[PDB]
């Protein structure tokens, strides 16, 4: 039988230039190009991009923030092409030392240029952050992915703005490079006792865990469904067909409940959104209101002794 | 209590085992012959589990935990306190997840549909049995298996991460991270989009699906379409299993450092070995 | 007093499938509080009385 | 705030989790209940109330307006299914499966029910038919992977039905929905992309039987399907997954 | 024949229909249990081939001596160590 | 004369009536298990 | 008493079903609560009544 | 005539007695069972 | 006694292959019992 | 009549008849084995 | 007073079924918290009333 | 003086299984704040009050 | 007439006076209780 | 003054429901914010004002 996994055969007409809703149709870029090697897994047009106000400046601030950490890299390598290349994943531009506090007064190779790079890194996101709004807004549409950015966002701002203001140091920032981070993951959880021990970790990793499984279950029963006109999941929420009927009766049947074709969305949705917010909430604790979890879980009931 | 539409769909057929002798619902739930084992298998791991919380010291279901055999009796069979229960639980976790599986698979014969779920369900399943099966086997000892508890199965995972320093620089652990992380984002998006176009601004039609390819363009160049999104999360989520089973199952069997000093093969690439 | 009455709110079949369960797991429960203390543990008691039954 | 607590042991972390768990209640709540917009009251399996209708009420009516001068959709609906089922039930208690009381394939039960949806074509944004055959769409070709037409088309029995003479297309997302088979039966046949296999030497149709290939639902018309048809043909495939697998080899 | 059965033999034809379904459902599951054996037993084999180090790993479960239902309360499985 | 059941009256008091008989049974054996455990090793 | 009306309310093959897979589910959680109990365990009284049985 | 199961009263009666007989049997074997348990090793 | 009448509501076939499947599996559960117990495994 | 399965009265008898028979040639194979495995190991 | 209007509010099913679920599960509670109580946990109150009982 | 009329906007269902829920969660609230006080824990101070209860 | 919930302006008349007792009911109960515990611990 | 056609612009049920979460929200916090100051902690003072209350 046939698995919808991949494409058999592929077929193009005229290229898809987009809907017009209220786009201003000068900053949508005019060229396409049709690449079959994702015709057998997706769409094959590498499409137009819309490109205005807010995306121009959203990319020359990251563009900066990443020019700029690529800079700090060739300086702490002593200018060798070669310990640049060889470090490029060990290397990091790490914030100023706990003795600066919060002061904006530290040596540019001691943690200036990580404030300076920050802070074109914050004006970045946030721009994106207006895009997905406003791209959103442009067609018509609701907010919902400019929401679940800010979600995601707010877990990366209580990570690198708001925990370091609370703890009185930017020591406590994030660095900028590939292991580093990864290092700074460890020895935050290695200084708050155990992270295991945060509750708010603790659900954040079942949002997770939870949003894995799924979309797992959602990609799945779509592509069960798919026979029928399953996958043209929007007109079988306003014109059910048989394709939702039997994705219902399939999970009623299984767990003893089930969704609709709109309302998977929404758990979806939740469970992603939930993540990065319950993770930005029990980091944001840490350190602010509870130093070790493991004692706090002893006192709490849920560690033993 | 039947949906209003679910009665043309109460048909015989689609069994694999007993024909006609379990086809038949009790309440929303298809019982089928896996649904006579995974009820089976399912309260009799379930009453095992309260059995062993009663030997214990607490009834606070987050500090109960049973515990694997210790190492030195091997790939026996131990006895039922000292680590038996343990086992008698994973074999009834083992009967209850290949019957689920296999119950899924008759609903999906009984209403015309593909396999996927069932076989994604195998993916998740198959990195549960690395976990308690295949890794403790290789190893020699029942007791690599993680105890069975709600925040103490949490400390097996902490000890055996840091048994190779941290277990961030295990590079199947990175790429099962990226997958765990990816298909977070990509379930985000899908649902933002598809609850986008349902639910417009106030007043105005619902969107089409054209307007949601035109959103993904305007916004990232690429859209990759209604039905490849799916395809794309069913992949990225079975993938992200099959890898993590994979980190772990390395761990301990062919890696025995500390993850980081992996790496040495490009830090100490002989060009710039002494740099 | 006319308590029969409940019956024309509930049907018998869902209320005796929900009593059973009820009760079985009620009285799980209760065996496995009496068994986890050391003052009602029948089977530990009766190895003491007898020495070693 | 670290070791200052409310209440006696009761932290600001304490305050946090439990509001996240009141928070997370509430919004379960809120996820079922707009989960329950299709398929509800329930129903007994005579097609009467049903006696219990579950712990979670049904939400308020919610209205989508439709593109294209297609109307109004409020959900919930109350309305029951607008097709009749020739089922008839095996057991006078409940929980028991319901047999069909003629051709499970040519009624449209089981595997094989369709849905009773709008005998008008889907539409894309811009208002123009959904899926139409490339003879229509003249602007599509195929880009990679080997085309079907002119192809044999193999049934479950291995037994060659026709050839394959016509595409129909998605022009909205740009693929292949149904393959148009001309039949030695004397007529012409919709087979859904997702349904058939193609290969070097035919098309393989692993789903229904030849003598199955002479009643497959039809289309009104040759240049445009309704959603009712689609539903028709697509189910009458799945549903020959169940009705027709005796058919194949050994 | 609308029945698996009409005449029957009742004696002789329903007891070889009889030991034939029982002998497959019982032929299945001992294949299918030994399969699973095999599997098991074929990864210790295998693992025993594995460099010494792989059998360095110390116990990763923490005993809390509130789980310890040994028989003794130590914190440990005891009449090991 | 409606009930959610589609019970009549004499139905559900027939069935109560059996309900009840069968409740009071149970009742009493647990009152003869609570005598002997309450003897055997009082709780009070 | 008249509890033959169960019957009337309660299908026989699903009750079976249930029945035998709850009998069977207490037997084996009764045995095996008797062999984790050291004063209960029949294979190891055994082994110690006949030295080694 | 209350019948949910679709039987009649006599045939609810045969399958009763049919069970009770069955559940007789069982028990009779329990209470077997127990006794020689119960004389092997008291529990009381 | 009338316990033949089982044969009019469980169909034989099936309830001869479940009894395969549920007596192999019974003598599995027993097997590895007692492999458990070091008094009664015969292995070594 | 109360048939689910199809069978008839006489069918249910004789079928009963030949699965008493299977039943009681694998209890009394059983019993041997049981006898076996006691005079070797007893375990009561 | 006139409180049965109640009934022509709410439906008496839901009602009744989260009434007899509610009055178990702050039954449990409350029993839960006198046992967690070393004052008024009475199986061990009874355990040293009778010295062992 | 006439708020009655709100009856009219609101829907009473909805209100009072809020209100319900809200004064459950907030008595429960409040009994484990003097719970959690060891001056106000009743279960403790009958306990000193009375010798050991 | 404004009814979004489809009351007529004296059920919801009656209503209110109904609620009205309840409340004063439970807030009388309050008091008494407050007034019994600030006799046994009082807290201002 | 004239301040009622707010009423006309702000549905009433949105803005009573959230305005009552709002507030019941502010009162909250402000109470644990007095009980977590102890110099504000009413029940601890109580309990020094009149020895253990
Ligand atoms: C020793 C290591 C510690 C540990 C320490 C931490 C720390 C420290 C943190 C986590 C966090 C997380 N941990 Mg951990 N954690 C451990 C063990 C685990 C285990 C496990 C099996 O052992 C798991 C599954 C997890 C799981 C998780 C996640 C649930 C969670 C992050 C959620 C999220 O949304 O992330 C992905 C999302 C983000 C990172 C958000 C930011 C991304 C932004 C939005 C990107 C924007 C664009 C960007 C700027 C630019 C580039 C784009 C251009 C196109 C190039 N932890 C142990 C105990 N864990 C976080 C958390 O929430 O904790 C409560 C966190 O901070
Ligand atoms: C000190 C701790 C170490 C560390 C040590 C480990 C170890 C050790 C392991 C992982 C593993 C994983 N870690 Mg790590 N990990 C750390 C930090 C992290 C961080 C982070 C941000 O810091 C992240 C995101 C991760 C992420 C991950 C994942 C890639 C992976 C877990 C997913 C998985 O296995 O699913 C697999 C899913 C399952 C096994 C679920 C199976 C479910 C079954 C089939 C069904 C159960 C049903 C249930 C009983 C039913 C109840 C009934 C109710 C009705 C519902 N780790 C640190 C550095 N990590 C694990 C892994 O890869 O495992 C394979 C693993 O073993
Ligand atoms: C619900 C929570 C999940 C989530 C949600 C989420 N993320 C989102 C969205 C949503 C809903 C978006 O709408 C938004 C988006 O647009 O996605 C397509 C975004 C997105 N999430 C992203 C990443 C991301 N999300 C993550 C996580 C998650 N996001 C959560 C799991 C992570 C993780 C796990 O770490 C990452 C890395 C982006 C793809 C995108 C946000 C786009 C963005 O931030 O843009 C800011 C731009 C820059 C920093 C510019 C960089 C520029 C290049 C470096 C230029 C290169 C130039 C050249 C190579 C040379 C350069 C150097 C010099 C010479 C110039
Ligand atoms: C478009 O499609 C889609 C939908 O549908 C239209 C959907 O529904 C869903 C399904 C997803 C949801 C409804 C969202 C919520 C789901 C989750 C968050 C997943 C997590 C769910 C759980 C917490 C699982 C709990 C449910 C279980 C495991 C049921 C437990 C039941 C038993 C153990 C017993 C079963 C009863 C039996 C077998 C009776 C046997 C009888 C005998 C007598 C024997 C998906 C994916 C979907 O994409
Ligand atoms: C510490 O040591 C030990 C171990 O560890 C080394 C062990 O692992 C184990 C053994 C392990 C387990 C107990 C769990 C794993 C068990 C298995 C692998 C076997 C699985 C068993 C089943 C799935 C059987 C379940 C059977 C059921 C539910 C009964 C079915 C009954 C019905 C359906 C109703 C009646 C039937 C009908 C309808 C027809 C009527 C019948 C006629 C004959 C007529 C033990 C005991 C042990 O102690
Ligand atoms: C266990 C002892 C009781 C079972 C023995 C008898 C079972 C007979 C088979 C059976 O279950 O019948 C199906 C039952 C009744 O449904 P029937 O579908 O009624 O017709 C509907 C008419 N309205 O179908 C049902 O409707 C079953 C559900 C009835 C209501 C159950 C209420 C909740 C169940 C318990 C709460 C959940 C806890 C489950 C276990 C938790 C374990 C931790
Ligand atoms: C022995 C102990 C047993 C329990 C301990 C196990 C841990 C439990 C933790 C997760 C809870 C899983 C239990 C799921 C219950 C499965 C049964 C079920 O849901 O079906 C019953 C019910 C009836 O369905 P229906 O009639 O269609 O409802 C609409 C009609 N009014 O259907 C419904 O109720 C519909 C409502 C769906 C319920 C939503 C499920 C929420 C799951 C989200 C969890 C993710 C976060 C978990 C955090 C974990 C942290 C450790
Ligand atoms: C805790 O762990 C342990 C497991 C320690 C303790 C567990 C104890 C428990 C719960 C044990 C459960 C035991 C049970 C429920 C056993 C049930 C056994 C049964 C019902 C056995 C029935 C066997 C029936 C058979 C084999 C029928 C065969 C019929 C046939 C027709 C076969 C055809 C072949 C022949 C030769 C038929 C004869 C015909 C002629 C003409 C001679
Ligand atoms: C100290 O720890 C504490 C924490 C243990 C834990 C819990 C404490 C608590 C809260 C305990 C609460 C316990 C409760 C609520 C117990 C209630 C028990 C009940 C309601 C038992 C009722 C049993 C009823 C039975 C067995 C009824 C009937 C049986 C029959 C055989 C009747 C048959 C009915 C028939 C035949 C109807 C057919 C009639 C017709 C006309 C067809
Ligand atoms: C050939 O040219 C070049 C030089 C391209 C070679 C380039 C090499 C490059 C570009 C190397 C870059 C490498 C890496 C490793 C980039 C990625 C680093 C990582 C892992 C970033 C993850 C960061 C996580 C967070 C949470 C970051 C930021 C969070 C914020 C809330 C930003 C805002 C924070 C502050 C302190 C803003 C400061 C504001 C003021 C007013 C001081
Ligand atoms: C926790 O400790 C600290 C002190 C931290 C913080 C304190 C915080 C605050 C702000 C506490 C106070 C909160 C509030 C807003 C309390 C107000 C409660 C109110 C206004 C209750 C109003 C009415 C009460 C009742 C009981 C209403 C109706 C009568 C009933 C019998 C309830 C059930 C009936 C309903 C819902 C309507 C149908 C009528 C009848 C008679 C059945
Ligand atoms: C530590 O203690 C623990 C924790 C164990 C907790 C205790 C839990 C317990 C023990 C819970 C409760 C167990 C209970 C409440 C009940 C067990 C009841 C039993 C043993 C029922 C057994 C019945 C056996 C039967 C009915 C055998 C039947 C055999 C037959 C051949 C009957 C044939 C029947 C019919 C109807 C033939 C068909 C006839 C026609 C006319 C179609
Ligand atoms: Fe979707």
């Amino acid at each position: 039988e046939y698995q919808n996994i991949f494409t058999q055969v592929q077929v193009a007409g005229k290229p898809e230039l987009g809907m017009v809703e209220g786009v201003n149709l000068e900053n949508r870029t005019t060229g396409t190009t049709n690449w079959p090697i994702l015709g057998w897994f997706g769409n094959a047009q590498l499409g137009p991009i819309y490109l205005g106000t807010l995306g121009t400046m959203s990319l020359i601030f990251g563009a900066f923030w990443f020019f700029l950490v690529g800079v700090s890299f060739i300086i702490q390598a002593d200018y060798s092409p070669a310990l640049f290349l060889r470090e490029l994943f060990r290397a990091g531009l790490f914030p100023p030392a706990p003795e600066y506090g919060l002061s904006l007064s530290a040596p540019l190779m001691e943690g200036g240029l990580w404030l300076i790079a920050s802070f074109f890194l914050m004006l970045s996101v946030l721009l994106w952050w207006a895009r997905t709004y406003k791209r959103a807004a442009d067609l018509g549409m609701g907010k919902h992915t400019a929401w679940a950015f800010a979600g995601a966002l707010w877990l990366m701002f209580v990570l690198s703005f708001f925990r370091p203001i609370l703890m009185g140091s930017w020591s406590e920032a994030v660095p900028y490079g590939i292991f580093p981070h990864l290092d700074w993951t460890n020895n935050f959880s290695l200084t708050h006792g155990n992270l295991f021990y945060n509750p708010f970790h603790g659900l954040s990793i079942a949002f997770l865990y939870g949003s894995t499984m799924l979309f797992a279950m959602h990609g799945a029963t779509i592509l069960a469904v798919s026979r029928l006109g399953g996958e043209r999941e929007l007109e079988q929420i306003v014109d059910r067909g048989t394709a939702a009927e039997r994705a219902a009766l399939f999970w009623r049947w299984t767990m003893g409940f089930n969704a609709t074709m709109e309302g998977i969305h929404r758990w979806g949705w939740w469970f992603a959104v939930l993540t990065p917010v319950t993770g930005g909430i029990g980091i944001l604790l840490s350190g602010t209101v509870v130093e070790d979890w493991s004692v706090w879980a002893q006192v709490h009931g849920y560690k033993a002794l | 209590a039947l949906l209003s539409f679910e009665r043309k769909y109460r048909v015989p057929g689609g069994t694999l085992i007993g024909g006609n002798l379990f086809d038949f619902w009790v309440g929303p739930f298809y019982v089928g012959f896996f649904g006579v084992t995974s009820v089976f298998f399912a309260a009799l791991g379930t009453l095992m589990i309260l059995w062993g919380a009663s030997l214990g010291d607490t009834w606070n279901p987050l500090l109960i935990s049973i515990n694997p055999p210790p190492l030195e009796y091997g790939l026996g069979a131990a006895p039922l306190r000292e680590g038996g229960i343990w086992q008698v639980v994973t074999l009834c976790a083992i009967g209850a997840f290949v019957s689920w599986a296999m119950r899924e698979v008759e609903i999906c014969r009984k209403l015309g549909i593909g396999l996927h779920i069932p076989f994604a369900f195998s993916f998740a399943i198959f990195a549960y049995i690395t976990l308690v099966v295949i890794r403790p086997a290789l190893m020699g000892a029942w007791g690599h298996g993680f105890q069975y508890g709600v925040f103490t199965h949490l400390e097996w995972v902490n000890n055996v991460g840091y048994q190779y320093g941290n277990f961030h620089y295990n590079p199947l652990h990175m790429l099962g991270i990226s997958l765990f992380f990816t298909t977070t984002l990509a379930l985000g998006l899908h649902g933002a989009l598809i609850l986008s176009a349902a639910n417009p601004e106030t007043g105005k039609e619902m969107r089409t699906p054209d307007h949601e390819d035109t959103f993904f363009r305007d916004l990232v160049g690429y859209s990759v379409g209604t039905l490849g999104i799916h395809r794309l999360g069913l992949l990225l989520a079975l993938n992200a299993a099959f890898w993590s089973a994979m980190c772990i199952l390395a761990s301990g069997t062919v890696w025995f450092d500390q993850w980081v000093f992996w790496w040495d093969w490009w830090y100490n690439l002989p060009f710039w070995a002494d740099l | 007093s006319k308590f029969y009455k409940i019956w024309l709110i509930f049907d018998p079949r869902r209320v005796f499938v929900a009593q059973g369960v009820f009760l079985f797991l009620l009285a799980v429960m209760i065996h496995l509080m009496l068994l986890s203390n050391p003052g009602f543990n029948w089977l530990d008691i009766s190895g003491v009385k007898y020495e070693r039954v | 705030m670290v070791g200052v607590n409310f209440f006696g042991d009761f932290d600001l972390a304490s305050l946090a989790i439990w509001s996240f768990w009141l928070f997370f209640a509430l919004l379960v709540y809120y996820l079922q209940t707009e989960n329950m917009r299709e398929g509800y009251p329930l129903e007994n399996e005579d097609g009467g109330p049903a006696v219990n209708q579950g712990p979670f009420p049904l939400p308020s009516q919610k209205t989508f307006k439709l593109p294209h001068g297609r109307g109004e959709v409020t959900v919930p609906d109350y309305k029951k299914e607008a097709r009749d089922v020739a089922l008839a039930r095996t057991a006078v208690n409940d929980g028991f499966p319901h047999a069909p009381t003629g051709n499970p394939m040519l009624d449209g039960v089981g595997p094989a029910s369709w849905a009773p949806r709008r005998d008008i074509p889907e539409l894309d944004g811009h208002g123009h038919a959904k899926v139409v055959p490339m003879s229509v769409a003249s602007a599509f070709f195929v880009s990679a992977g080997r085309d079907p037409r002119g192809l044999p088309v193999i049934a479950n029995d291995m037994k060659t039905v026709g050839t394959v003479t016509e595409m129909w297309v998605d022009v909205a997302e740009h693929m292949v929905r149904y393959l148009e088979v001309d039949l030695a039966s004397g007529g012409k046949c919709l087979v859904p992309m997702t349904m058939a296999i193609i290969k070097k030497h035919a098309v393989v149709v692993q789903s229904i039987s030849s003598a199955a290939f002479a009643s497959v639902p039809q289309t009104k018309s040759m240049t445009e399907i309704s959603m009712l048809e689609e539903e028709k043909i697509c189910a009458y495939f799945a549903g020959g997954t169940m009705y027709c697998a005796d058919a194949k080899p050994k | 024949a609308e029945k698996h059965y009409l005449d029957g033999a009742t004696k002789v034809g329903m007891a070889t229909m009889g030991a034939a379904a029982m002998g497959k459902g019982m032929g299945i599951t001992a294949v299918v249990f030994f399969g699973t054996v095999f599997f098991v037993v074929a990864l210790a084999f295998i693992g025993q081939f594995l460099p010494d180090r792989s059998r360095e790993a110390p116990y990763p479960n923490t005993i809390f001596q509130v789980n310890d239902i040994d028989g003794t309360v130590d914190g440990k499985y005891t009449r090991f160590a | 004369d409606l009930s959610f059941t589609g019970l009549t009256d004499q139905q559900a008091q027939e069935l109560h009536s059996v309900y009840l008989q069968g409740m009071w049974l149970f009742i009493s054996v647990a009152i003869v298990a609570h005598l002997a455990v309450f003897i055997w090793r009082p709780w009070l």
